[PDB]
């Protein structure tokens, strides 16, 4: 995709303390910690077709906040599913957890 | 439906598959533990097709 011509309804300025570069907060370079936009989070159905080039590899992740408060105040609604689908890969993720220990602050 | 013309025998020593056969699962999907089933069904000494 493009960075700013494919997600116009989802802020992508993903900040995190643990992923600091030189004392300033940041995130990964190959991924994008979407956090909604304008106090909402529209249901996205973005796709891609590997008809061009060769056997490409695709990377993604799901974030499990450490409490219901982060879910409610960040994605603005609980019970959020992630369902990647392809010809031979159609499993779903339903991350809903309310506690964790502390690792790497 | 395309594979119902099989030779309905009773016992076999090893099954045979065409390399990448065309008419496999007519409905598209994922066969869970397919490889385990294939390894188990490789040999059978008595194969009585019942209906539960
Ligand atoms: C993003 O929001 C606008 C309205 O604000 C809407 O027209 C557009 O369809 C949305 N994006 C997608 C991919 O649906």
């Amino acid at each position: 995709f493009p960075k700013e011509s494919s997600w116009p309804n989802h802020t992508t300025t993903g900040v995190s303390a643990s992923c600091s570069h030189n004392g300033e907060s940041s995130f990964y370079k190959n991924l994008l910690w979407l956090t909604g936009k304008n106090g909402l989070y529209p249901n996205l159905s973005k796709s891609y077709a590997n008809n061009k080039e060769k056997e490409v590899l695709v990377l993604w992740g799901v974030h499990h906040p450490p409490n219901i408060g982060d879910q409610r105040a960040l994605y603005h609604k609980e019970n959020a599913y992630v369902s990647v689908v392809s010809s031979h890969y159609s499993r779903k993720f339903t991350p809903e957890i309310a506690k964790r220990p502390k690792v790497r602050d | 439906p395309e594979c119902e013309l099989l030779i309905s025998r009773e016992s076999w020593s090893y099954i045979v598959e065409k390399p990448n056969p065309e008419n496999g699962t007519c409905y598209p999907g994922h066969f869970a533990d397919y490889e385990e089933l294939r390894e188990q069904l490789s040999s059978v000494s008595s194969f009585e097709r019942f209906e539960i």
